[PDB]
């Protein structure tokens, strides 16, 4: 624990200053390459998270989620504001393409709402339609 | 048992020396012979470290708090002067070549530390600043520099254009004692990692320590303040010429 | 139960945004709070038997390492001490200190105020300076020494005061302020024993 | 009217400001002297014990 | 200050009194009534310095109150600086 | 470099008025301030001895000598004390006063 | 009562309720050693 403490206690800053002592090799803060970033909390939490399952197990991380291992940790990834239901979508389009749904049968195992029995081309032209004022009728 | 003493100091010089002003007593001079290095921790050395090193502290930022400046930044004097002290014939104090600069006995020197095991119970800054002083050294030339633009700011609010002239040395000042601001990004620059290609640990070459938070702010500060008065913008951005 | 699995919201809008890196976060910290309150239901137990110790990441989970902003927090206040350091709320201040600090506790101070609380702490400070350790006691449970020590006045205004941690496990022991011994000792009486 | 806007942008920023402020009273809790000054209460009450 | 002297007071008090055929005269429960009076002096001391504390805090407060209202007194006058030009114009375009 | 060197704003707008007495004094000021913390490579030692004594100029310079206001200030006490008095604030009052 | 009303702060710390706690087994180890003498069972209101 003071080991931990003493590359904490050499540097402190990598500003020269003469008065204070300094130790180069710092980093830009507000960015993944920082040490305090989301992308070392990312990094750290994950290492972590993946140790806590079997390998083999269907719980592990890289079973049920393969996309997390190949998140790239760029600042692009930190600061662009990407809108979720894109990655939701693409997640759940990783494991079943969406044509599937419109290659589908019918008669399935009694879920809410009734949205199995899918064509994604008859929604695509009722939403197109929709702003348009123009009904099918 | 085993060379420890429950003995201090002699307290008869300090008492000789309250009864002189007070920047004959809280002296380096008088830090030297009459406390030691090793006497200055030890069975009294609560004392010590308090009264040489944490009344100026709680004196200059309860001025600061009751906004006397001028004695605010008489009492940081007492803690970091910048090649001020000089006992009153020339002479600036120095050790070897070594123009000193820190008043205080444990901020003169860099020591190690080897006791403190397990801080991730103790959530104390202070424990922290005691295990090394270069934290507590860092704090004296952060409140340094806030007071100094506060010295600034305080010749700002009277918006008078000889007062303005005296605000701006204090920004002047403030740059001086910063020195130059540091490049970034410019060292051991981000590959793009895809986090499988990490480990647990540290150390790996990647994550890099950044530069402090509070003297990278003090800059972005002297900026907005330097390019307020070079204009007539006020502190809010409003013009004083209509 | 899809949400749990996938640790993604299948039920959100299409107004809310989430730069990816937030998201990742966001699902691994709902994967260690379902895997932490035992709600896995074959798991690996000797990593959690290690990951809850005394102090690794799953033990401060709770307390820092559930959220960004704490565990930013806590990383940085044993990073930089200074920035988040303080004069008034300081561990280990002497009753001479809130003597002190509750004299220059003025509005408009003067000089003279600061000079005047500075010489009641140095006359407070030279009585301590003075005290004459007669007994000591050394328990060896809780690794502390005691002692107890007389004034020099003749009342006798005995004092005590303890060492909180081995006398070589270093060169520091862990100190401790002269408390005064409050009752039936200090009456100007002739003891054989203490 | 280009007069009367901008007498009624006045009006904003002012209701604008003063809820800021008492937002930030309101954020800001109790004050540290006020803790103080209720903490010692307390640790004087511990005395007359 | 008036703590010291209590202490002493009762440092003298545990010695006899009365001699010559009559030993003693110390009065026994002395030193337990001057720490009761020492801790009602501290508990008092306790409550004065909490008193300066609220009295500076309500001063305060105050002046919070009055950076508040000299800020709306300055937005006050912006708004009518700009409704004096929006009446100023309605003058010139009656005068016309 | 060139504002430390020649102490005037390379960098300053158009809409800033000063009248050149005070811009002397300013450029003074820092100069001095300058010099005082010891940024200058290399000057002369034999002076600044006299200067930083008990009661000289520069000894007096962060207490007083910064600002002409503060000066103006201190001149005027020593010249007028009449100006500047009161019986309420007052050193060496007796209990009894 | 006496627990209640001492950690009975506004922006309180765990150093406060641990002192009180500690105030409470303080108060708690005198009365843990009272020392029984003399009963009385009365009849009418059904006590010891």
């Amino acid at each position: 624990a003071p080991k931990i403490l003493q590359p904490e206690a050499r540097t402190d800053l990598s500003l020269a200053e003469g008065i204070p002592e300094r130790a180069n090799e710092y980093a830009d803060p507000a960015s993944i390459q920082s040490l305090f970033s989301p992308g070392r909390y990312l990094c750290e939490l994950y290492h972590v998270a993946k140790e806590l399952h079997e390998d083999g197990n269907k719980l592990h991380i890289d079973k049920r989620r393969p996309d997390l291992q190949d998140l790239v940790l760029n600042n692009s990834n930190m600061n662009q504001e990407v809108s979720s239901l894109e990655i939701l979508l693409n997640v759940l389009q990783t494991k079943t393409p969406l044509d599937e749904l419109t290659k589908d049968t019918e008669a399935h195992a009694n879920d809410s709402s009734f949205t199995l029995p899918y064509d994604d081309n008859l929604t695509v032209i009722n939403a197109i339609l929709e702003d348009k004022a123009i009904s099918l009728r | 048992d085993g060379d420890i003493s429950l003995l201090p100091p002699d307290s008869l010089p300090l008492v000789e020396k309250l009864q002189t002003s007070v920047d004959e007593l809280l002296s380096y001079s008088t830090q030297k012979d009459k406390i030691g290095l090793d006497a200055f921790s030890g069975s009294y050395g609560i004392y010590f470290w308090e009264f040489f090193f944490h009344i100026p502290f709680l004196a200059s930022m309860r001025f600061l708090n009751e906004q006397r400046f001028d004695l605010a930044q008489h009492w940081l004097k007492y803690l970091l002067n910048s090649a001020g002290y000089r006992d009153r014939n020339g002479n600036l104090l120095k050790e070897g070549d070594n123009i000193l600069y820190w008043n205080s006995l444990p901020l003169q020197q860099d020591t190690d530390w080897d006791k403190n095991t397990l801080t991730l119970p103790t959530d104390d800054p202070d424990v922290i600043a005691m295990q090394d002083p270069m934290q507590y050294k860092l704090a004296i030339f952060m409140r340094t520099l806030d007071l100094i633009i506060s010295q600034g700011d305080q010749a700002y609010r009277q918006l008078e254009r000889d007062t303005l002239a005296e605000a701006k040395i204090y920004y002047i000042q403030a740059s001086q004692l910063l020195g130059s601001r540091p490049d970034l990004n410019r060292g051991h620059q981000w590959e793009n990692i895809k986090l499988a290609e990490e480990s647990r640990q540290a150390e790996n070459g990647h994550f890099l320590p950044p530069y402090n938070e509070i003297l990278l702010s003090y800059w972005d500060k002297l900026e907005i303040r330097l390019y307020n008065l070079r204009h007539n913008l006020n502190l809010d951005g409003q013009p004083l010429h209509l | 139960q899809l949400y749990q699995y996938l640790l993604l919201d299948t039920k959100i809008g299409h107004e809310v945004k989430t730069s990816p890196i937030a998201e990742a976060i966001s699902s691994l910290q709902i994967y260690i709070n379902r895997c932490v309150d035992g709600e896995e239901n074959d798991l690996h137990e000797k990593n959690i038997s290690t990951h809850f110790s005394s102090d690794n990441f799953l033990h401060g989970w709770n307390s820092y390492n559930k959220r960004y902003a704490r565990w930013a927090g806590k990383e940085k206040l044993m990073y930089y001490a200074a920035d988040y350091i303080d004069p008034t709320l300081r561990y280990n201040k002497t009753e001479l200190f809130n003597t002190f600090e509750q004299s220059i506790n003025n509005s408009r101070l003067t000089e003279k105020s600061v000079k005047s609380a500075l010489q009641s702490y140095l006359i407070s400070y030279e009585k301590l300076a003075q005290i004459d350790t007669i007994k000591e006691l050394y328990v060896e449970n809780i690794k502390t020494h005691f002692f107890l020590g007389k004034t020099r006045e003749s009342p006798c205004q005995y004092y005590w005061r303890s060492g909180e941690q081995l006398s070589n496990d270093s060169h520091h022991l862990r100190w401790s302020e002269w408390k005064k011994v409050e009752c039936n000792i200090n009456g100007t009486e002739e003891k054989f024993f203490i | 009217l280009q007069a009367n806007l901008e007498a009624t942008n006045s009006l904003k920023s002012a209701a604008k400001q003063r809820s800021k402020h008492y937002k930030e009273l309101l954020d800001n809790g109790i004050s540290s002297r006020e803790q103080s000054g209720l903490d010692l209460r307390i640790d004087a009450g511990a005395v007359n014990i | 200050a008036s703590v010291a002297p209590l202490m002493l007071a009762a440092a003298l008090d545990t010695a006899p009194n009365v001699f010559g055929l009559a030993d003693g005269g110390s009065h026994w429960g002395a030193v337990p009534y001057a720490t009761s009076a020492t801790l009602q002096i501290s508990a008092g001391l306790t409550e004065s310095r909490a008193n300066i504390n609220d009295i500076k805090a309500n001063y305060d407060r105050r002046e919070q109150e009055w950076t508040l209202q000299k800020n709306q007194a300055d937005k006050d006058a912006e708004q009518l600086a700009h409704q004096y030009t929006s009446v100023q114009e309605q003058l010139n375009m009656a005068q016309k």
